[PDB]
């Protein structure tokens, strides 16, 4: 059974950011460019029978909204990524390099890039009741594991949820006094929002400012 | 300023050692045209065994002196191995043009590592000609770095069609090497290693044979601590860090608070260096006593 | 400006004198170490002036 | 070079493809016949009668 359906569509609203390195900072509005997700941005809405070789593109940001762990793992020589009761699997061949870890109404976020030969996983487990649009609230994708492999990726297929697509950009990080991502602010969306930018704070007054050149 | 008196170390933590026999001793290496790349981590290198023992024929080390070099931890190292003729060595060097670094394998202009490479008399020779070896001769365009071919169509000239239609202004893009034991050094075999690696970038899992000492504190001295250096007093926090973090910085995104490998515990780095001097004094012809003050 | 101005590289191998020393020979450090001198000089210089 | 209608084409010490580019001072050319069994014996490090 494979059957046909049209897609959806729905928008991002002020989601996914991760710690561009590993480096604590305290109550301070340090500035980093990288591939991240742009606000308010078209997101294909995939709802389940469907699962298309979706065109893994340069970055990813991949999403369910709360399942019964239907969902296992992905696919990306091929690197297999799968999670069962026993030890989540980890290996890279052509089935029809290995590793594993350890034997495995909410939100669960993932992202995935290839930089320099590396592949990291960012994720964050989020407990929410809301409905098929998700909330808006801010939070972080902290680091798991970081397997090398370092190899030609061109395809991901999935094994209700959302996928998006990664762009180079500038943002703007806010940092409480627990060093812990509060506030997001980019500087490529609207023209508050590059003035926001240069000016380096979080309120702007009355007056002319000087952003850049056309 | 205040001096320091002692020197702390916290660096190493690992014991298993880096394999090197058959990164460099051995005889099955891959040609020119397909050139192999190794992952190490998690161990200890020896500049004893490369620098010291043996001489071979090319220690020439860009960017870091050879001589520091199993001093500094490093992260993600990278081997890479072949064998080319020994005409074709100068060709491998930062930014130098040559038919090698345009069609094959080229080095990046900022690598920073060593080249390491000694003379084969018949161990990759044949008397009638070593035809394994290649070496890719003919491409459309040139290559970025840290990049292989695996194509071997024909190469295509003029408006001939070719890579696979055969004939005219169509050529085999690779050629043997051909190396026998009588031909001339120049154009013996030669067996060359490259290494790279990263410094700064990710937490340490390659680090030197230099092991660690105890931990002192509330006396501003010189620490290391994974290959970051500097100087103030050490001493307990306050601030929790997430578990993967391992640097502490602070609006200026200077080091302030460091992770110890071995007690796992968040150190506070503070700093040492301060003081000035002012001098008054009643005057040369009044009398002599002087009161020195410190600034700050 | 003046703190800002320390993190950058000045056409060198780096910013962090230590940093430089430890990878670096005496008889060729010259180069980054007099690049940086030159670099920061001229900073000192534009903000005294101001 | 696209003519195609030659038995020999070859460029020593140059670029064949890159000729219609760079300036050079001055031309010379010889031409003459000689037999099927002649054609290699005149090349660059090649001899004979
Ligand atoms: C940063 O962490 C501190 C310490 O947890 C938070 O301050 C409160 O500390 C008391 C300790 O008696 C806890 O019982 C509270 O739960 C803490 N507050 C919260 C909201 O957890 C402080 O709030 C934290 N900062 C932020 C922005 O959450
Ligand atoms: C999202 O896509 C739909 C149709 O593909 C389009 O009408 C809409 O404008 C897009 N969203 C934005 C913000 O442009
Ligand atoms: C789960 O799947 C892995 C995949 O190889 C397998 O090794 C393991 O035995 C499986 N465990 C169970 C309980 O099915
Ligand atoms: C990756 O694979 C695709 C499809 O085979 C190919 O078009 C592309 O050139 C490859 N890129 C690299 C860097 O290997
Ligand atoms: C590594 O750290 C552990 C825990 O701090 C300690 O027990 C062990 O002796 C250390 N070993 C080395 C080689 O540093
Ligand atoms: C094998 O390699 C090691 C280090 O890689 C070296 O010390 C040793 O001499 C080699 N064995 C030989 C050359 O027989
Ligand atoms: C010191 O001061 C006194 C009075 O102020 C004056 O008479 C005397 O000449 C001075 N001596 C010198 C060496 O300046």
């Amino acid at each position: 059974t494979r059957t046909q359906l049209p897609p959806a569509y729905t928008n991002s609203f002020t989601r996914g950011v991760y710690y561009p390195d590993k480096v604590f900072r305290s109550s301070v509005l340090h500035s980093t460019q990288d591939l991240f997700l742009p606000f308010f941005s078209n997101v294909t809405w995939f709802h389940a029978f469907d699962n298309p070789v979706l065109p893994f593109n340069d970055g990813v940001y991949f999403a369910s909204t709360e399942k019964s762990n239907i969902i296992r793992g992905w696919i990306f020589q091929s690197l297999l990524i799968v999670n069962n009761a026993t030890n989540v699997v980890i290996k890279v061949c052509e089935f029809q390099f290995e590793y594993v870890s350890q034997p495995f109404k909410n939100l669960r976020e993932f992202v995935f890039k290839n930089i320099d030969g590396y592949f990291k996983i960012y994720s964050k487990h989020t407990p929410i009741n809301l409905v098929r649009d998700l909330p808006q609230g801010f939070s972080a994708l902290e680091p798991l594991v970081d397997l090398p492999i370092g190899i030609n990726i061109t395809r991901f297929q999935t094994l209700a949820y959302y996928v998006g697509y990664l762009q180079p950009r500038t943002f703007l990080l806010k940092y409480n006094e627990n060093g812990t991502i509060t506030d997001a602010v980019d500087c490529a969306l609207d023209p508050l929002s590059e003035t926001k930018c240069t000016l380096k704070s979080f309120t702007v007054e009355k007056g002319i400012y000087q952003t850049s050149n056309f | 300023r205040v001096q320091p008196t002692e020197s702390i170390v916290r660096f190493p933590n690992i014991t298993n050692l880096c394999p090197f026999g058959e990164v460099f001793n051995a005889t099955r290496f891959a040609s020119v045209y397909a050139w192999n790349r190794k992952r190490i981590s998690n161990c200890v290198a020896d500049y004893s065994v490369l620098y010291n023992s043996a001489s071979f024929s090319t220690f020439k080390c860009y960017g870091v002196s050879p001589t520091k070099l199993n001093d500094l931890c490093f992260t993600n190292v990278y081997a890479d191995s072949f064998v080319i003729r020994g005409d074709e060595v100068r060709q491998i060097a930062p930014g130098q043009t040559g038919k090698i670094a345009d069609y094959n394998y080229k080095l990046p202009d900022d690598f920073t590592g060593c080249v390491i490479a000694w003379n084969s008399n018949n161990l990759d020779s044949k008397v009638g000609g070593n035809y394994n070896y290649l070496y890719r001769l003919f491409r459309k365009s040139n290559l970025k770095p840290f990049e292989r071919d695996i194509s071997t169509e024909i190469y295509q000239a003029g408006s001939t069609p070719c890579n696979g239609v055969e004939g005219f202004n169509c050529y085999f893009p690779l050629q043997s090497y051909g190396f026998q034991p009588t031909y001339g050094v120049g154009y013996q075999p030669y067996r060359v290693v490259v290494l790279s690696f990263e410094l700064l970038h990710a937490p340490a899992t390659v680090c030197g044979p230099k092991k660690s000492t105890n931990l002192v504190k509330n006396k501003c001295v010189n620490f290391n601590f994974n290959g970051l250096t500097g100087t103030g007093v050490l001493t307990e926090s306050n601030k929790k860090f997430l578990p993967f973090q391992q640097f502490g910085r602070d609006i200026d995104d200077t080091t302030d608070a460091v992770r110890d490998p071995q007690t796992l515990e968040i150190l506070d780095i503070t700093p040492c260096s301060f003081g000035g001097v002012s001098v008054i004094t009643p005057g040369t012809n009044t009398s002599n006593q002087v009161a020195v003050l410190y600034q700050g | 400006t003046l703190v800002k101005q320390l993190s950058s590289n000045f056409g060198a191998i780096s910013s962090v004198l230590n940093d430089i020393l430890a990878r670096l020979d005496p008889p060729e450090a010259e180069v980054q170490i007099d690049r940086l001198i030159t670099g920061r000089l001229q900073s000192l210089q534009t903000y005294v002036t101001q």
